[PDB]
Parts: structure tokens; C-alpha cells; sequence
């Protein structure tokens, strides 16, 4: 049977496969500087040099961050944070020494330096992720069933005369109403549905996710202090569409445990609802005993794919304080209630319109921080317009506090054919107005796009006018994406103010095969070694061509995926032919993976090989150890060979021939030559 | 206080070139493509924290975390969106109110980063598929 | 089983070298791909060249054919030229199956009057006893699909630029005409109606 | 407090259809020729069956492709019979095999081509044929293997 057949998700990749990287080091900087004139106070000169330092060495990825500051007047190297990473692959998890942030959804997110083990969703199939529904059955006979969506199919496979378990089902978005329709041999088809409601909290079922972290209390101001700390997360899917998840967070003065439940309940949505419940000693001696109830409701699609509903309340007790309140200092107003009420409603197929509602009370202060947001974004052709309104009433006194804005985007497609030539295609424009609801208006009329022939060069000039004061603020912005580094020049003009910006960001790898620079470097990359193979731009990636060595880094690469690196052939040299054009690597959490290509860079040949004036047979390898090829013969004694000397002799193998060849220099010259040799 | 970067105010970003065998059935997806975005002259006591908001028409209502693509003369695909990914690698909310995660701001120069990616809804049809989005920033 | 990147490879006026991707689908399938370029009338020519020819594929595999321009210019600079590219798995008491999957390689000159979204509307019927001939003055290969004479599909026709084809019609279909013509990606625009003219 | 917009510019290119012959390497399986039973020109063998699919690909794209088969042709008379490929002791003689259709009717092996007709099983779009033995006067009991080419234009 299906369920006691361990079959694989889809597009699951053994980790076996998966590339450690290499022993490499890394450097990505960040210079960006800014020239202010004022005509009050001359003019000035800003300077941020940020340098982001690495060692990836075995699978430990050693990284630092560090900042210089300039000013037109001292040096002032300043280390932010350095932490030793690793992925242990038998606990699926990641580890993490030094500096570090806390990603805790059930607590507050929490800056600390210490040890933190943590699982990884990213590691699990793409399949496997999200929230969606496992399907249990019993198929009596061997039969085919065809999960399907409301619109078209999801899983369609073949079952055994057995127990079986699908749990390859998609995320398919929040919601959705999967048909499940098994197809027996012999007896009528049987058809269930199940609806499902996903929330953030939900898990899906024999899924486990934990967090262990310990360490020092970091934060940016210099009031709170740093006291250890310990927080343990872990969040569990239960079978039946429930969901537990625990919480615990301990240091020397505040304790607290947080305890939840999250359900799916169908077609009438999704439910979660967890109590914490905290002793926390205070900046002063006081002890205090509280408990906090967070509710979250998640409906179901309305109507016919029309309206969404999310409340999410938060009732907090006198008594419960976060563990920034107990790290305050020595000697340094509680929530009583918060609402958020988020309705999405679309219309027309076009217009989306998105009402959030913030209203939090606290103890004592009877004011209330109201937020009203109304958005209404519209597609209508390549027209893409959006207004927007914002209301806010908050406890200090911000009155109304009301904004409107107004965003029109034209493409120039729409009115440029569709096979223009010229660099106007790529090119928009537009507008933007805002209001204060006071008189303070803030036009914005602007042209953008790129105009390199790889989309490289990406220009934005813009004008505006902010009237209550009348100040017509031209800015105008050139970056440029290039195979060494991104380069950024601006300028800002205003009524009495002329800013320059200009900024080179760049990343470095010291890796064994000497130094290669590049764009500035993102998680993982992938270093592209093709020796011989100068200036041949990547595939879908922009302005990342190799250097005269060959050696090119991509920015991005996706972690435990199947991504697909290719050289394009049209844009590289004649002379040049690769073995390989594509190749396939699966990179770790930040990992240099060598994408390896061999180039031939003699010139082209095709040759005609007669043997005693008959055609060498299909199937027959030509080799030439004169340059090292290798070929196939297609038919009627024509063989393909890349990277050919001007005057040499190859080998034949059928089943022990040699032909000797000579060209002359037009041909060397001419882009793919064809000779007819005969063999001996 | 500070401002976006100069130049980051407008952004294109080229996702390239996908097939509808990695984008078959609804919930595939393909790629990420890395964007980031830049602000200048943020102060750590001006503002400790920030985080961005996209605001951008969805395809469809059961699907709000991910855009909806603008036709073209030509032909717009069909089915299919653009969704923008965070640093922990969560779906954003295209509502305009639901911000992303916090962050440390660094004295001066700071880049938030994002991915783009590719989201099919049921069958794929081939095109160009063209998204807009409008981002906001929030300083704490 | 091998698969090509696109079902129809435009190749425009004045480049050399056009890539079109073949992969290998099946994990465990040693392949040989033999390639090359017919005319319009299935006769082998060197017009195109295919490099590699012939080359082996061991496993799931990714490789890119480089279609080289041999026109000499010798080509028309009016109208689009079709082609067919063939690409050929061998599979290296049973009897093998060698696949061999056929594309249209469109040489397109680089001017052309007329750009390529209003080819498909620009497509007139001349109806006749037994016959729906297609008329399409526009510079291009039309592709007409799911032409439905009123309540019947009649066949999937290729009409060729500045040209006339003919199909056979049965005389129990309406008067009323619909069609759709594959666009340049390969997908399906939306069904419009068809002029007398 | 305030912010611009990002545009994301692709393209979503359609794939052509993978084909999947039968069993692995493209190979189908037939009984063992009976040198009593393939006595006469009209004597025949088992109709093995087997399929193509068309995998990999949208279920409009593989519906709209033309499909034919080629290969050998042992006789001018014998236009459906596929050439038995061996040269070896295996070698029979006045043997071959026949690609047939859905029906029964015997496929042209020039190579003029017919809508696909895919039927579209839960999996992907498939297309069934049917191979047998066609004796011409005479058997020998030898492996006769044959050879033949699948064509497919994606229109």
C-alpha cells in the first residue's frame, strides 16, 4: 500500500546531493557618499563605508559587519555583528553562534548574542511547506485518485488496495475546497470534499518546528541592559487540523510560558488562540503576575471569491510586561486592549480594496490609538493606478491626522508598438499627488526605466512640487548594474538644496582559484568558472558577465532548490564553444557552489571523413589529443569538433583511422569552417 | 528623520524567463529573484526600527499575498502573479496596513532585502507578465 | 524522454547564433540528440546549421543548441520564411522508438510593415461552395486554430504570409465564424470573429 | 515615512511536450515469432499494446500536435510492415512488424502525419498504438527486432 511505501514528496532532493560550497572567503562593501550644498552653510561631505567580512570554511560560514563613518571628520570603525553559522542535516535545523536576532512569532522579536538551534523550513520540500490539508483514505482495489482544486487538478497518482496518505498537496493560498475523487477499477467513483482555512500559526500534521535559544540581551539603546536569557519554541501539528504551540522565555527577572491552540475548522475558517502568562520583576523592586490572551480569526472566503475577514484581539491584563520592560534600566501605562480588524474585498476583477482597523486601549489612559486604512489599487490595462487614505487618532494628541494619496503608473508600451526598437519601451511615468487634509500638497511627476541593451542602466528622472512654502525638488537617479559592482549617482536639486549621491557597492571572493570580483553578494552564490570563456554574460540574471579570467559570481541563488545556471551562447565569443552550456547546482544556507564549464577555444570545425571513399558510419568517436576533442559523426561522414588547432590530425575510433587536416587563416577567421579530410 | 535612497524610489526588477513545467499547477513556483531597498541618513535615536508595506492588486481574492499581472497588447499570461518573499522567507500581505519585520537600523546606510517570485494559480498560460507594487516604510 | 525549450523559435534578421534549450526530463536515460533544419518543404538544407549535430545526453540534463545563420543574406526581406527544426533521440527481441520532435523556426526580417500584434485580426474569408479559403495580407505565418464554421471545427490551418490556404468545408456549417491564432509564445488568443472580405 | 514603487518585468515562455515511449530506453516488448502460426502472408501474432505520452507540457499544446510514425519499409508491396533491423544468427526471414492504430487499421509508414486525438488520463495526455508480427510467406526463429521513428510536429 501507498502509506506503508515511503514515496518522496514532490520535488524532494536527497540531502546527499546538497552542495556544502567551498573553503572560500568573501567580502562585500558598500561605499556611499553625499555631497550637500546649502546656500546657509556652503557645503558638506557624508561618507558610509560598509564592509560585511566572511569565511566559509568546511560548512561553519563565519560572518562580520562592520561601518565607517565620514564626516567634511574622524574614523570610527565600528563591528556590529559577527555570528559562526552551520545546518546540521540529521535534525534538519540550523545553528548559530555569537550575534543574532530571535524570529519568535508566538513571543516578540528579540536581538540577543549567544547559541541558537533552530529547525528550517526552507530545508523541507517545496511540496511539503505552508499549511495544507494531509488526505486520508482507504481504497479498496487499486485506484486513481485525482485531488483537485476548485479550478483545475491538484494530485492526480495511482493507489494500492490499501491504507495511503497524501501530504504533497500545495499551499494553495488561504483558502481553498479540495475535491478528493478516487477512481476505482471495478466499483463507482467516490468523491469527498474538504475545505480549509490556513493560518500563519497552523502546521501542518507530524510537523514540528523548535527554537533553542540562550544568551545575552542585546538591544540598540543604551538604557536597557544585558541580561541572560533562555527561550524555547516549538510548534506541532496534530492530526484533525489542530495545531499546539508552547513557548517559553526565562532570564534572572522575567518568566513566562505561552500556551496555544490553533484549529481548522472549514468552511468557517481558521481559529488560534494562545494565553501567556508572565512574572516579571519590574525596573523597581515590584513584582508583577500577569496573563495575556491573543485571539485570531481568520474567515473564509465570502460570497463567491470576494471578501476576507481577519480579527485578530489582544487582551492584556494589568500585570503582563514584555521582556523589554524587565530589561530597562535600573530606574525607568500597559495595553488593555488591542483590535485589528482587516477586511479585503474584490471588485470588478480589477479594483482590490483593503480596510485595516487598529483601535488599542491602555489602563487608565482613556484615550484610544484608532488607525483607520482604506486602499483601492486598479489595474486597468497598463494604466495601474491606486488611492489611498489614512486616519489617525492616537492617545497623544495627534488630532485627525488624515492623508490622502494618489498614484497613477503609465508604461510607455501603451502607447509604443510592439516590436519598437527604440529604448522608449522600457519607460514609464508617473505621477503622484498627496494631501494632508490641510492645504499641503506634494506633486511628483517622474520618468523612469532602463536603457542599456542588458536593462543594466536604470535611470529615474523625476520632478516635483511640495506646497504648503512652494519647492519644485527635481531628482534625478543613474544606477548602474554592472559585472563588477553596482555604481549609483544622484542629484537632488531643491529651492536652496543640491545633494550628490554616489556609492559603489561591490562583492569580493577569495576563493582558491584566485580573487573574483562581482556584484554584491546575497546569502548564497554561486561562483561560474569558465576559463577561456572572457566577457560571456549568464542567463536570466542582469549585467553578471564573467571577467577575463572567467570567473563570475551570481548575487542570488535559491538554498536546497534544483536553480539552473546557463551561460548564453549568442552573446560570447566566436572562437569560444562550450562542452556545457547549463548546469545544475543545489546550494546550502550560504554556500559557494562552483558552477564548473569547459570551453574549447579553437576555432569551430565541421568535417567530412571519407574512409576508402565511402562515409565513416553513424556512431563513430573522433578524437584529436593534438587539443584535446572530442566528436561524434552524425552522417555522411560529418563530425563536430570545438577548440581545433589551424593544422592538426584526429582519430577515428568506429569500432583506428587518422586524417590530417590543414586551414588557412580566412578560415580561422571565418566563424564555423567546414573541411572535407580523407582518412587514412 | 531619513528617506528612501536616491534611485531606490523607483525600482524594475527582471525575474526573467519561466516555463510552465515549473509552473504547472497552482501553488508552484519558481526562482527567487533578491531586490533590495536602500535608506540613507536613519539615525539610530531618530528611529530604531523600520519595516515596509506593499500595497498591490491581487490576482484574486483567495489569493492576497501575491500581485496580479497587467495585460499587454501583445498577451498577458495567464494564471500566474508575482509574490514578494521577506528575510525569514514569509509571504507579504499586499494590504497596505500589514508591514513586513522589524529591523536594526544601522547608523546611515541601511538595505532591506526582498525576493521576487513567481506564483501560479492553476494552470500557466505563456506570456509577459508585467506587476506593479507601491511600497511604504514605517520608522519606530 | 527529451523535451524542447519552445514550440516555435523566431529568429531574427541579422543575428548568427540562436539558442534553443533541449533537456532530459528522466533521471535515469542515456540519449544521443541528432539535430538539424529542413525547408519549408522537408528537405534537409544547410541554411541553419545545428551545433553539436549529434551529441549524447547522460541523465537529467540541460544542454543548449546553437542555430548558426549560413542565409548569406540570400533570404527575402519582405515576409517571414518558415523552416523545421527536427530534433532526434535515439535511445542508446523489442523494437526501439526513436522520437523526433519538429518546430517552426520563423526567420523574420528585421523591418517588417506591420508588427506582430495585429497580424492575427487582419485575416479575411472567402467562403465558397465547399471551400473557406483564408486570406491573410499581413506579413506573417498565421497559425489558425479551432476554426469553428458556426458549430463545427474544420482543421488547424497555416496560412502562409501575403498567401491564400485552403480548407474544405462541409455545407451544413453556419455562416457564422470564429477563430483563434496561436500568438508568438505559443499561447491562445482569444477567439475572434471573421470578415466576409 | 513614504516610499515609491517596484515593477517586476518577466516572461513566462511555453515548453514543449516531453515523449514518453512505452517502457524505459523507448522500448515495447513483443511475444516470440511462431514459425507454425506465421505460415501465410495474411498470418499475424499477438497485437501487443502500449503508449506514448505526452508529459510535461499543457494539455492544449499537446492536443494541438500532429503525430506520425516512419522508419523502413521492408517491400514496396509491405508499405505498413517496419524492415526487421538484425544483422546476426538472429536474423529471420520474411518477417516484420506492424504499427497499428486504435482501431486496428494499419499505420502509413511514409510519413504522412494525423491529429493526435490525446486522450486525456488523469496523468497527462496519451496516445495508445498497438505492434504485431506480419509474417510474408515464410518464418524462421530468430530475434527479429525492428526499428522505427516517432515524429511529432508541434504546431
Amino acid at each position: 500500500p501507498q502509506a506503508f511505501m515511503s514515496n518522496r514528496a514532490r520535488g524532494y532532493i536527497p540531502p546527499e546531493l546538497w552542495d556544502p560550497g567551498i573553503n572560500a572567503g568573501l567580502l562585500n562593501y558598500n561605499f556611499s557618499g553625499n555631497s550637500v550644498q546649502n546656500r546657509i552653510g556652503g557645503n558638506s561631505h557624508y561618507a558610509y563605508l560598509n564592509l560585511q567580512s566572511g569565511l566559509n570554511i568546511g560548512a561553519w560560514r563565519l560572518r562580520d559587519n562592520t561601518t565607517w563613518s565620514y564626516n567634511s571628520s574622524k574614523n570610527k570603525w565600528q563591528h556590529i555583528n559577527t555570528w559562526l553559522e552551520r545546518d546540521i542535516i540529521p535534525l534538519r535545523s540550523r545553528l548559530t553562534l555569537g550575534d543574532g536576532y530571535t524570529q519568535g512569532d508566538i513571543f516578540d522579536g528579540i536581538n540577543f548574542r549567544g547559541a541558537q538551534l533552530a529547525s528550517d523550513d526552507n530545508m523541507l520540500p517545496d511540496s511539503q511547506r505552508g499549511f495544507a490539508p494531509v488526505i486520508h483514505g482507504i481504497a479498496r482495489g487499486t485506484a486513481q485518485v485525482t485531488i483537485k482544486q476548485n479550478g483545475y487538478d491538484i494530485y492526480n497518482s495511482t493507489v494500492p488496495p490499501g491504507p495511503f496518505t497524501i501530504n504533497d498537496i500545495y499551499a494553495a493560498g488561504n483558502s481553498g475546497d479540495l475535491q478528493v475523487t478516487i477512481k476505482e477499477a471495478d466499483g463507482s467513483t467516490q468523491i469527498f470534499t474538504v475545505p480549509y482555512s490556513s493560518v500563519p500559526l497552523l502546521q501542518r500534521e507530524g510537523h514540528t518546528r523548535y527554537s533553542i535559544t540562550a544568551g545575552e540581551y542585546r538591544s540598540g539603546n543604551a538604557q536597557q541592559e544585558k541580561p541572560r536569557f533562555f527561550q524555547s519554541t516549538l510548534l506541532h501539528g496534530l492530526p484533525a487540523g489542530w495545531t499546539i504551540y508552547g513557548g517559553t522565555q526565562l532570564a534572572d527577572r522575567y518568566r513566562a510560558f505561552n500556551f496555544g491552540i490553533g484549529k481548522n475548522m472549514g468552511a468557517l475558517g481558521a481559529l488560534s488562540v494562545d494565553m501567556t502568562q508572565a512574572n516579571s520583576t519590574l525596573p523597581d523592586d515590584s513584582q508583577h503576575d500577569g496573563q495575556s490572551v491573543r485571539f485570531l480569526y481568520n474567515k473564509s472566503l465570502n460570497e463567491s471569491g470576494t471578501n476576507i475577514q481577519l480579527v485578530g484581539y489582544r487582551y492584556s491584563t494589568s500585570g503582563y510586561f514584555n521582556f523589554a520592560d524587565t530589561t530597562y534600566s535600573r530606574m525607568n501605562y500597559n495595553k488593555r486592549g488591542k483590535l485589528q480588524l482587516t477586511v479585503t474585498q474584490q471588485l470588478g476583477r480589477t479594483s482590490t480594496l483593503y480596510l485595516s482597523g487598529s483601535h488599542q486601549t491602555y489602563w487608565g489612559t482613556s484615550n484610544v490609538d484608532e488607525q483607520f486604512q482604506a486602499g483601492l489599487n486598479t489595474a486597468f490595462e497598463d494604466i495601474n493606478w491606486t488611492l489611498s487614505y489614512s486616519l489617525t487618532k492616537n492617545a497623544w494628541q495627534k488630532g485627525r491626522d488624515q492623508m490622502l494619496a494618489l498614484n497613477v503608473n503609465i508604461p510607455f508600451s501603451h502607447w509604443l508598438r510592439s516590436d519598437s526598437k527604440s529604448q522608449w519601451r522600457h519607460a514609464s511615468a508617473s505621477y503622484s499627488m498627496s494631501h494632508d487634509l490641510n492645504g499641503r500638497m506634494t506633486n511628483l511627476a517622474g520618468v523612469y526605466g532602463t536603457l542599456l541593451e542588458d536593462n543594466n542602466l536604470s535611470y529615474s528622472v523625476q520632478t516635483g512640487y511640495a506646497g504648503g512654502n512652494s519647492g519644485s525638488t527635481g531628482y534625478a537617479t543613474l544606477n548602474y548594474r554592472g559585472g563588477y559592482g553596482n555604481a549609483n549617482i544622484g542629484y537632488s536639486h531643491s529651492d536652496d538644496i543640491k545633494q550628490l549621491y554616489y556609492g559603489v557597492s561591490g562583492g569580493v571572493l577569495a576563493h582558491a582559484n584566485g580573487v573574483t570580483l562581482g556584484q554584491p553578494l546575497n546569502d548564497t552564490v554561486v561562483l561560474v568558472k569558465a576559463p577561456g570563456a572572457k566577457d560571456a554574460k549568464v542567463e536570466n540574471q542582469t549585467g553578471v558577465r564573467t571577467d577575463w579570467r572567467g570567473y563570475a559570481v551570481l548575487p542570488y541563488a535559491t538554498e536546497y532548490r534544483e536553480n539552473r545556471v546557463a551561460l548564453d551562447t549568442n552573446t560570447l565569443a566566436d572562437n569560444v564553444d562550450l562542452d556545457n552550456a547549463v548546469a545544475n547546482v543545489v546550494p546550502t544556507r550560504g554556500a559557494i557552489v562552483r558552477a564548473e564549464f569547459k570551453a574549447r577555444v579553437g576555432i569551430k570545425l565541421l568535417m567530412t571523413l571519407t574512409h576508402n571513399n565511402k562515409p565513416l558510419p553513424f556512431g563513430a568517436m573522433v578524437t584529436s589529443e593534438s587539443s584535446q576533442s572530442s566528436g561524434i559523426v552524425a552522417d555522411n561522414g560529418q563530425v563536430y569538433l570545438s577548440g581545433m588547432p589551424l593544422a592538426g590530425k584526429v582519430q577515428v575510433k568506429w569500432g583506428h583511422c587518422v586524417a590530417n587536416y590543414q586551414l588557412p587563416p580566412e578560415s580561422q577567421q571565418q566563424l564555423l569552417t567546414q573541411l572535407s579530410a580523407e582518412c587514412r | 528623520a531619513c528617506a528612501v535612497d536616491a534611485g531606490s524610489v523607483d525600482q524594475t526588477v527582471q525575474l526573467g524567463q519561466v516555463r510552465t513545467a515549473s509552473l504547472a499547477q497552482e501553488g508552484a513556483t519558481s526562482s527567487a529573484v533578491g531586490f533590495n531597498i536602500q535608506l540613507n541618513d536613519c539615525d539610530t535615536n531618530v528611529a530604531s526600527k523600520a519595516a515596509v508595506a506593499f500595497l498591490g492588486t491581487a490576482i484574486d481574492a483567495g489569493h492576497t499575498n501575491v500581485l496580479a499581472l497587467q495585460s499587454s497588447a501583445a498577451g498577458s499570461a495567464t494564471n500566474v502573479g508575482v509574490q514578494i518573499l521577506d528575510r525569514t522567507g514569509a509571504a507579504l500581505t499586499l494590504d497596505g496596513a500589514t508591514f513586513s519585520s522589524e529591523t536594526t537600523l544601522n547608523n546611515g546606510t541601511n538595505t532591506i532585502p526582498f525576493q521576487a517570485r513567481y506564483f501560479a494559480t492553476g494552470a500557466a498560460t505563456p506570456g509577459a507578465a508585467n506587476a506593479d507594487a507601491t511600497f511604504k516604510v514605517q520608522y519606530q | 524522454g527529451v523535451a524542447l525549450g519552445a514550440t516555435r523559435v523566431i529568429y531574427p534578421a541579422g543575428q548568427k547564433q540562436e539558442q534553443l534549450a533541449v533537456t532530459n526530463n528522466d533521471e535515469n536515460s542515456t540519449y544521443l540528440i541528432q539535430s538539424w533544419v529542413e525547408n519549408a518543404d522537408g528537405v534537409k538544407d544547410g541554411r541553419f546549421i545545428v551545433t553539436p549535430p549529434l551529441f549524447a545526453m547522460k541523465g537529467k540534463k540541460e544542454n543548449t543548441l546553437r542555430i548558426l545563420d549560413a542565409t548569406n543574406n540570400q533570404l527575402p526581406q519582405d515576409r517571414e520564411s518558415l523552416f523545421w527544426m527536427n530534433v532526434k533521440a535515439i535511445p542508446s527481441n523489442t523494437l526501439q522508438l526513436a522520437i523526433i520532435s519538429r518546430i517552426k523556426l520563423y526567420y523574420r526580417p528585421a523591418k517588417l510593415a506591420l508588427p506582430p500584434d495585429q497580424a492575427a485580426e487582419k485575416l479575411r474569408f472567402r467562403r465558397s461552395a465547399n471551400s473557406l479559403t483564408l486570406i491573410n495580407p499581413t506579413p506573417y505565418y498565421l497559425t489558425v486554430t479551432e476554426l469553428n464554421a458556426g458549430t463545427r471545427v474544420l482543421e488547424n490551418a497555416l496560412v502562409p504570409p501575403m498567401g491564400e490556404s485552403t480548407v474544405k468545408l462541409p455545407s451544413d456549417a453556419g455562416s457564422n465564424i470564429t477563430y483563434r491564432t496561436i500568438n508568438d509564445y505559443g499561447a491562445l488568443t482569444p477567439k475572434m470573429t471573421g470578415v466576409m472580405e
